[PDB]
């Protein structure tokens, strides 16, 4: 919970 | 140039891209091709699928760009600064070898741009029907930003857009170079897939994509980190256990109106109301290695 | 080492960089400027894309989780800043004309000095510093946007103005004289033969008589590359005048006036008295007058 | 969308 496993757009 | 036979990293340098969207067999994808002695990949970096978003971003935003472009920082020049840190970053995470990988599943979403900096990588685009890949999501709770693991409507939407993206960049980017592998296929027959995929790579047969979970912590192996959420289910041999285990635990309206939540999974030749379809026969490879897992080997 | 034309530049994460910074309108333009008007050096404009970079790999070094998994991946401190090193100095030697000296000025890099100090360990900062007052009724009135201001408030801009330089004043401090100098907008302005001699000898690059014609370079060859739409150039197009130093007296809301030493103690810190409303900020050279004179004259 | 002179201080 700063970051998720993943991410993009 | 150099990373540390000595392999020097480069724009021209054959490269292997795997993804797709997660939860799709992504991460066995990558074991099965670290275990081969001239190719590795190694973990999820991160970072990579995090620089690729941001570029992303400043080319459709017309305000943006056209501040980078009056200030000389054009396409050519952000091009140049992605192509390094990439390579830096692919090149640098892990032991070499004479075939450099990089697995991130959302890297993607960006095969065009990524093949024009790389005019010799290739891509492997994991493909699951999204119904599993969506309730595994959900279950295991593997987050992702901007899916909401509280709604199988949301994710399987969510899932939809991604891989429909995903699907037309690799079309775009041609047969010579991406590469859809069906998970549901490579499962049920690893040895015909690995067979066509290396060939599509250029690389040569080794039986050791075969047995990647003998490679496991040994050197020019296959290396695993310990907080990735695939982690304890690549310890094991290619097994058929995750097939369709979502089967029954899709909400009613969604398999309702599947087709019209997911229309790539017809797209893609999974019926969208079959519960599930039939994948296909199983080897007895894998129904083996299946009955060993069950026993706890 | 990646190569250029335009005899051949050489360049490298060894190579002797200059990075200009500060809180923006604070003269860093000018400054720039008047770099890039050396013949042996290319600042050239804002790139933008640093500072967010910059972000970014702050965040993930800021959360101990994040660098767990980094870690455990291989992507470690030194792999985070080898891409870095590799990334910035691409921007850095391709979004302008290629010159024996490198240069940027993006005005936050400077509260990362001390990372990029040690990514490029011959690179040199110039923090510019003006009088916050100066500064904040320079993005009030025109309107300059910056990340979390909220240009409403004088009193909320003094605030943050204030809490930006005390953090790069920490990293300028931090790195120390021999790799950081802190430059005064107004002693620039008022000064600004002594202010380039002194800037160069520490820089270590030759005197050029071409950094006080900064004006006579714009869109020329080994010259002045402008943006038309950073919020600077305007102002910058013209020689060194005067007319900016002092004008932001009077229009400080009588509040703010009376709190300027709780609001931004980094005033009284960096030499601004707080109460002196204005200051003397001195006396110019006959050279200044002069540029002054020429831009009433309307030569620009 | 979010576009402002100085976007990262
Ligand atoms: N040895 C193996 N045999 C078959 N499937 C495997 C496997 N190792 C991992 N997988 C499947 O790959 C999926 C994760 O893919 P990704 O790496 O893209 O997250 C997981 O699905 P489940 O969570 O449904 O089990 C996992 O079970
Ligand atoms: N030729 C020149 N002589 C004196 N000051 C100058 C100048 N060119 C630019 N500046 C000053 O630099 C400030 C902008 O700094 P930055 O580029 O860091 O934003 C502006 O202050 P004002 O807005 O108060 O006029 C501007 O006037």
């Amino acid at each position: 919970e700063d970051f998720e496993d993943y991410e993009f757009d | 140039l150099v990373m540390v036979v000595e392999y020097r990293y480069g724009k021209a340098m054959p490269l292997i891209f795997v993804g797709g969207v997660p939860r799709s067999g992504t991460t066995l994808m990558r074991a099965m091709l670290d275990a081969h002695p001239e190719v590795r990949c190694g973990e999820e970096t991160r970072i990579i699928p995090r620089v690729l978003a941001m570029r992303q971003a400043w080319s459709k935003s017309g305000r943006e760009k056209l501040r980078l472009d009056e200030a000389g920082v054009t396409d050519e020049v952000l091009d140049a600064a992605m192509q390094a840190f990439i390579l830096e970053v692919i090149a640098k995470h892990g032991e070499p070898a004479r075939v450099l990988c990089n697995k991130d599943p959302f890297t993607l979403k960006s095969s065009v741009y990524l093949s024009r900096l790389f005019p010799n990588s290739k891509f492997l685009l994991m493909v699951r029907d999204g119904r599993a890949s969506v309730h595994s999501m959900i279950t295991r709770k593997v987050t992702i930003a901007g899916f909401d693991l509280s709604s199988y409507r949301d994710c399987l939407t969510k899932w939809n857009k991604a891989i429909e993206v995903m699907y037309a960049q690799c079309m775009e980017v041609g047969k010579e170079k991406c590469l859809p592998v069906y998970y549901e296929q490579l499962v049920l027959h690893p040895r015909r897939s690995l067979k066509l995929i290396l060939d599509f790579l250029g690389i040569a047969w080794s039986d050791a994509v075969l047995h990647h979970e003998d490679l496991i912590g040994k050197p020019g192996g296959v290396s695993l980190s310990k907080i990735e959420r695939s982690t304890d289910q690549v310890i094991k041999p290619v097994n058929l256990e995750a097939l369709s285990k979502w089967t029954g635990h899709i909400p009613g309206d969604v398999v309702r109106d599947m087709a019209q939540i997911a229309p790539m999974l017809a797209q893609l030749g999974y019926d969208p109301y079959a519960n599930p379809p039939n994948y296909g026969n199983p080897d007895p490879f894998v129904i083996n290695n299946t009955q060993r897992v069950l026993k706890g080997d």
